[PDB]
């Protein structure tokens, strides 16, 4: 066992042994992104791939062209940390190599009379950090993944739009990555069309026109040919017998003077296999047969040289009579079915007006541009960079693959342009689909939906960004000087670097993230969304889109989704998903061969998933790995049934394959609504990290791989034995042979104090080793906010009674008791930033200074000389917390100002007070103060102590790096010395500088001690020049905002305790408003005198059908109830023999559980060390869909001598008397959500104005008012109360002269109103009048 | 007739083209500053600050 991991075993009662760690939960935002920057050589990725895009850039001459050659990524100014503390974007430099080659236009090719190299600067790129977020201008930001419609060419087929028709009507689409969309129809009257960027609809027969096809080659290309030869008797017609499919014989068929098909019949299959057989050639056809029938080409009067009958044009007896005369013998005519072969081509060909390429090109031009009058250039430019122009049309290399998957085609590659096969094939195929083979796909198909990730629409943007330089460096390439243009002169890094700095910053993508806890940063990394660019929109999203679909399973949640209107248009990646090279969501499956269920694992997508037959993760296995039922139960085509046991072609890897992150944390999921699942997966994210991170009793397994791959503890890099743990870092002794030759081996963790997070709550790392004590390579060093011992704990588990008490747990209201905040459990640290700019006015520059007009010494008792308070001061809502005065001017006062000051000759001062101060009800303790000052001010006296201690600190610290590090490293000198000559008296009173010239025998001795000489040399060079480097970094100036002269940014610490109001849940979406801080003495309390913590109501769980709470409950007290044994040993000090007993039968308790854990292996003191961290109860671990069953829920109740019902005898706390039937009491593991009532409490008598309308709006202090919408008015029309409602119009919102006048009326103890006019009104009267309208108020 | 039209051209684009109206001698001085920042910024690789800006363009900070 590991060693975080000996030291608290959870208790598995999983049964299905895994086969498939759970991967990197993150790899998809890093993956994504390194694919976006690292140099791929060949197949284009990112950078590489938009340059190669967009470069070369020839000019409109072709005398000269701009070449691309190589790009690098610079160092980042600042470290990620650096860029949170200033607040500035964590970026690097994007460096490009570029060459202008300039030809001769006198000379064919004349390359070499200019060669230009020069590395130009184009914008800054973020980078991402090591657990996938961006640090944009000092806020941590995640850009989500996408799903959007592949692009591709999608059939699909509308059903009842004409409803009084009832005929569904077909259409093809052809979505581009870049460029116009496709779209060709039908309609009711079997009609070809085409409508090109959603324009008007045209014959759908004109696009062909425009690609060189003439009727003849039209019909040569969609319809079948039919031969009527004019064999000297009465059109003999060759017969193709397979063309005889579901027909009515108008005329007796009669061929070798047999007579096979009798006319006034159907024509059926054995007369066909009769026809075949026969192997009839030609049949005699009747001449009134033909004049339904249309010409295929088009036939000339080949006897004079003109025309008679136009192609595709029905014949007639005279216009067959012609035919025949004109010395044509054979005849071509199309195979119209109403059938198999619809007249689609014919009848469009028809309806079209156009007759040449030209005339369709125009319609084209005047489609796309009506107005403008179109030419034959601007025509043909127009088509052609329609589609067929590589710049401004891209398919992709997905577009491609989807287009030829649903073509049928065989190569996966091929080039971004739309050809005319493409077309062609595309209009084949919906044909297809209008006859009856083949058919429509559909959209919500996750084979038909990609994941774009960071990655990819960063690219997209680097990409846009280059077209927009592209144009201005053609402009200044055609036209400017030539012999004295260097590129860097052609550049400008503006328009690429507000590209990607728009995406980054501003996209609705790209957006805050979620901090509250380690799972709910991890799962808004692995979100997914639907919206955004190329997405869709919550109003216009239908319902096909958010409801589930089977291609799901396994590739997204289907519990995981937001609640409100977004409802299935966000969700959650599920948990072992992967992405394809195309963007295709994909899941692992173990291969079965021969029965036997191998090892091997391949990943299916959406598609190649449905045409094999998957097994269960539930359906048992033998040692050998064969199926024990002979019809396991499978799935396959998309549903569900039973197979054999060798017709079984895969199997699902574990049984939380189906589930997401935080579902997945969810014990006993299967046993509740997926409704309370849905709100218990929505609620886990939002749990608040309290004081102490406890453990949950009941977990799934999956806590210790979600909190380690957050990246909020603090993992170890390499292995060895623990050196100096602190409060605030741990330096670890890497183990030699983990150790680079060349370095000391001393890894430094600097753990990560107080610090706000995004939602004002508090990161916090707490080391959980002890000094001197070994670890190894992933092993937990330092705890998160939200993490215990390396597992997740979102919340604290404590004793609920199920049952009702005296109205205090109605209707979702919990009742805790008082044992509960005097051990300050729910107790959360809030810290909070507050922020006083002093800005140039046109008074003057505003001044932050101690010397407040109008305020005594004690308010300024805080402050210190500079007017900035002191760290550790304890402060209160309306406590100065920087004394910031403004110059202020002649401010117009009246008459009596005027006598009171010159009666008490007191002139008040031209200084204006605008201090910060704590938001009111706010309490809390400084406990950081940040001075941000130009380049070019001087710095306040806390300025200058703040840079010094900030400075000494920085100093000490490398200076403790160093020297550690150097420690180790002469104690590796020391190490490889005692070989190869032992030194005692010289070697040690030496300073340990005196290995740098000197000499020992020659073997890795001497060559470790002449590298670490060079070391010295290099690193004494270190030393001073990067501490140099940090010296001017801590003192260099900063580059605020035009008109800051300095920010000072406070830091305040709440500490918020349970009270009435604060929403608590539990992992089982089961919500709830504490409703009263009930007394200890008055809970209901058990026969040892033990009291209840919490007390739910039993009315909750019936209808939700969480049945899990109740589970867990039960399971929850059993384990409890072993640590009370396990404490009652170690109390009574007894042996670690009874102890190891003891616990060994604790663990080897499930039926066939898959975790075995043998503490003969342990050493006595690894297992009282166990023993100390299970005596607060022994964690449980019930996978999602393979939990632990009330058999083993009663076994282990039974270990702990508890009742194995579960529930026991209450007592009343008040009256002491018995509660009559038995309650069911346990440990249930509660989270205290973000609805902190401090937050929602709001109140308003007056306040601000809004400027326009000048109605209630603050928001800053005291907030706006509360809206009293359009249907409390009619509530209060409906009441009949007039005088409230018009008491709530005027003088409560709008009426200016009203609202004073009233509050005067207050103050004076009259309660009285005088309604005027609400400005909102006159001033729509003001509105309407400026639209030239006339109204006015027909005075009396 | 280019040199006349270019001439009204960008002098209604900074008649115009303003809510606070800027003086067009002022608006020469800030297109000053932008060409002069976008040479320095491909120089250095950083935005220049307002003390190279001013010794680059001839006048005071």
């Amino acid at each position: 066992y590991s060693y975080t991991e000996k030291k608290r075993i959870r208790k598995d009662f999983g049964k299905r042994p895994q086969v498939l760690d759970v991967p990197y939960l993150l790899s998809i935002q890093l993956d994504s992104f390194q694919k976006f920057i690292e140099q791929d050589p060949e197949g284009q990725y990112g950078l590489e791939a938009a340059f190669r895009s967009v470069f070369p850039i020839q000019s409109y001459s072709g005398n000269s062209e701009l070449q691309y050659v190589s790009y690098r990524l610079g160092e980042p100014v600042f470290d990620v940390q650096e860029c949170q503390i200033r607040g500035v974007t964590y970026s690097a430099p994007l460096r490009v190599k570029l060459r202008l080659v300039i030809y001769e236009r006198e000379a064919p090719e004349g390359t070499v009379k200019d060669i230009k190299e020069q590395e130009v600067y184009m914008g800054e790129i973020p980078l991402m950090t090591d657990n996938g977020t961006f640090v944009i201008n000092g806020t941590e930001r995640v850009i989500v993944s996408q799903l959007h419609r592949s692009p591709g060419v999608f059939f699909d087929s509308d059903k009842g739009k004409t409803h009084s028709s009832g005929k569904v009507l077909y259409n093809a689409r052809i979505i581009p990555y870049r460029g116009s969309w496709l779209d060709f129809e039908f309609d009711p009257k079997d009609n070809l069309f085409v409508r090109i960027d959603r324009r008007r609809k045209l014959p759908a027969t004109i696009i062909l026109r425009a690609l060189n096809y003439t009727t003849e080659q039209i019909l040569d290309l969609f319809f079948e040919k039919v031969i009527f030869e004019i064999r000297d008797n009465k059109l003999q017609m060759e017969l193709v017998p397979e063309r005889l499919r579901g027909e009515t014989a108008s005329f007796d068929i009669e061929a070798n003077g047999k007579v096979y098909v009798e006319k006034g019949r159907r024509i059926t299959a054995r007369h066909i296999r009769q026809l075949e057989k026969d192997d009839v050639k030609l049949i005699e056809v009747p001449v009134e047969y033909i004049a339904g029938k249309v010409v295929a080409k088009d036939y000339i009067d080949e006897s004079t040289g003109e025309l008679i009958c136009a192609a595709n044009m029905e014949l007639s007896l005279d216009l067959l009579a012609k035919l025949s005369q004109s010395g044509h013998k054979r005849i071509e005519t199309l195979f119209t079915n109403d059938l198999d072969h619809g007249p689609y081509i014919s009848e469009t060909l028809r309806v079209d007006p156009t007759n040449d390429r030209l005339s369709a090109l125009v319609e084209i031009y005047r489609m796309m541009r009506p107005g403008e009058p179109p030419t034959r250039e601007a025509a043909e430019s127009l088509f052609e960079n329609l589609f067929f122009s590589e710049d401004r049309y891209d398919l992709s290399a997905v577009g491609r693959m989807k287009f030829n998957r649903s073509l049928l085609r065989e190569e996966i590659e091929g080039s971004g342009i739309l050809s005319k096969d493409d077309i062609i094939d595309v209009m084949k195929k919906l044909i297809d689909i209008r006859n009856g083979k083949g058919e429509v796909d559909d959209i919500d198909h996750l084979g038909n939906r990609r994941i774009r990730s960071v990655g990819e629409m960063a690219e997209n943007q680097f990409r846009v960004g280059l077209v927009r330089v592209e144009r201005a460096v053609k402009e200044r390439l055609s036209l400017g000087d030539l012999d004295t243009l260097m590129p860097q002169d052609m550049i400008n890094a503006k328009p690429i670097s507000a590209a990607v700095k728009e995406f980054f910053g501003s996209s609705q993508l790209s957006q805050f993230m979620d901090q509250n806890n380690p799972l709910s940063e991890i799962t808004h990394k692995r979100r997914i969304s639907a919206l955004g660019p190329g997405g869709l929109t919550r109003e216009r999203a239908g319902f096909e889109v958010r409801d589930v679909h089977p291609t799901h399973y396994g590739r997204v949640c289907p519990i995981e989704t937001p609640e409100g209107p977004n409802i299935g248009l966000i969700n959650s990646l599920s948990v072992y998903a992967q992405t394809n090279e195309y963007g295709f969501l994909e899941t692992p499956y173990r291969k079965v061969t021969d029965g036997v269920v191998t090892d091997e694992i391949h990943y299916l997508s959406a598609i190649e998933e449905g045409n094999y037959v998957i097994a269960q993760a539930n359906s048992n296995l033998d040692e050998e790995g064969h199926f024990v039922e002979d019809l396991v139960t499978c799935r396959s085509k998309g549903e569900s049934s039973l197979f054999s046991r060798d017709q079984v072609d895969y199997m699902d890897v574990s049984t939380q394959q189906v589930v997401s992150v935080g579902a997945s944390l969810i014990p006993f999921l299967e046993h509740d609504d997926a409704n309370r699942a849905l709100m218990g997966a929505n609620m886990q994210r939002q749990a608040v990290p309290t004081l102490r991170a406890d453990k949950p009793l009941v977990g799934t397994g999956m806590e210790r791989a979600v909190a380690v791959d957050s990246g909020v503890t603090a993992v170890a890099k390499r292995g060895g034995v623990v050196q100096y743990v602190d409060a605030s870092r741990i330096v670890i002794k890497v183990n030699e042979d983990e150790m680079y030759p060349g370095e000391a081996g001393i890894d430094i963790y600097n753990l990560t104090k107080y610090t706000r997070s995004n939602q004002n709550t508090c990161i916090n790392q707490m080391p959980c080793v002890s000094l001197g004590e070994p670890v190894e390579r992933g092993d937990v060093l330092a705890d998160g906010p939200s993490t215990d011992l390396g597992e997740l704990a979102l919340g604290q588990n404590m004793r609920v009674a199920f049952m009702p008490w005296n109205g205090y747990n109605f209707e979702d209201s919990i009742l805790v008791s008082e044992r509960v905040v005097q051990e300050d459990r729910f107790t959360t640290i809030h810290i909070q930033e507050l922020a006083c700019v002093s800005r140039d006015t046109k008074l003057g520059p505003e001044e932050i200074t101690a010397d407040i007009p109008n305020v005594g010494e004690a308010a300024l008792s805080k402050l210190d000389e500079s007017g900035i308070v002191y760290i550790g001061a304890e402060v209160t809502g309306g406590d100065i917390l920087v004394g910031k005065v403004t110059p202020k001017g002649e401010t117009q006062l009246t008459p009596e100002e005027k006598l009171l000051r010159a009666i008490f000759g007191e002139k008040a001062s031209d200084v204006k007070d605008s201090s910060l101060r704590v938001p009111n009800g706010v309490s809390g303790t400084v406990i950081d103060v940040q001075v941000f000052t130009r380049d070019g001010v001087e710095k306040d006296k806390r300025a200058l102590e703040i840079e010094e201690m900030q400075l000494k600190q920085a100093k000490k610290d490398l200076s403790e790096e160093l020297q550690i590090l150097e420690a180790g490293l002469f104690s590796r000198i020391r190490a490889v010395l005692v070989a190869g000559g032992v030194e005692a008296e010289k070697l040690d009173k030496l300073p340990r500088d005196r290995w740098l010239e000197l000499g020992l025998t020659d073997e890795e001795k001497q060559n470790q001690l002449e590298q670490l000489a060079e070391q010295y040399d290099e690193l004494k060079h270190e030393f001073e020049k990067k501490l140099e480097a940090k010296r001017r970094k801590i003192t260099q100036g900063d580059d605020l905002a035009p008109g800051v002269l300095k920010i000072v940014k406070v830091y305040l610490a709440v500490k918020r305790r349970i009270q009435p109001g604060d929403k608590m849940a539990g992992r089982h979406g089961n919500k709830g408003v504490i409703s009263k801080i009930n007394p200890i003495e008055d809970m209901p309390y058990d026969e040892n005198g033990t009291p209840v913590d919490i007390v739910l109501n039993p009315l909750g769980v019936p209808s939700r059908m969480n049945i899990g709470q109740i589970l867990e409950t039960h399971l929850g007290m059993a384990a409890k109830g072993i640590g009370d044994k396990i404490n009652a040993m170690l109390k009574q000090q007894q042996e670690v023999a009874k102890l190891r007993e003891f616990i060994q039968r604790a663990y080897d308790l499930g039926a066939d559980v898959r975790q075995k854990v043998d503490l003969s292996t342990f050493s006595d003191e690894e297992v009282m060390r166990l023993a100390e961290n299970l005596r607060k109860g022994m964690p449980i671990a019930t996978p999602v869909f393979d939990g632990a069953k009330e058999a083993e829920i009663k076994e282990l109740l039974k270990l702990g001598d508890l009742p194995t019902s579960g529930q026991i005898r209450l007592y009343d706390g008040r009256t002491g008397e018995q509660f009559e039937r038995p309650v069911t009491v346990g440990y249930m593991y509660m989270l205290k959500l973000n609805h902190l009532v401090d937050d929602k409490m709001h109140a308003r008598s007056t306040g601000s104005y809004s400027l326009v309308t000048q109605q209630p709006l603050g928001g800053k202090a005291q907030f706006g008012g509360q809206r009293f919408g359009e249907m409390e008015v009619w509530a209060l029309e409906a009441y009949g109360a007039a005088y409230t409602l018009q008491e709530m119009l005027t003088v409560k919102s709008d009426d200016v002269n009203g609202r004073t006048k009233m509050y005067k009326n207050i103050v004076d103890g009259n309660h009285q109103m005088e309604p005027g006019m609400p400005e909102s009104f006159n001033v729509l009267l003001k509105e309407i009048r400026s639209l030239g309208i006339n109204i006015e108020l027909e005075d009396e | 007739a280019t040199w006349w039209i270019r001439q009204a051209i960008t002098r209604s684009i900074a008649d115009q083209a303003r809510t606070i109206r800027i003086p067009v001698h002022m608006i020469e001085t800030i297109n000053k500053l932008n060409r002069i920042s976008r040479q320095m910024l491909q120089e250095m690789g950083r935005e220049p600050t307002p003390e190279e800006l001013a010794e680059r363009m001839l006048m005071p900070e």
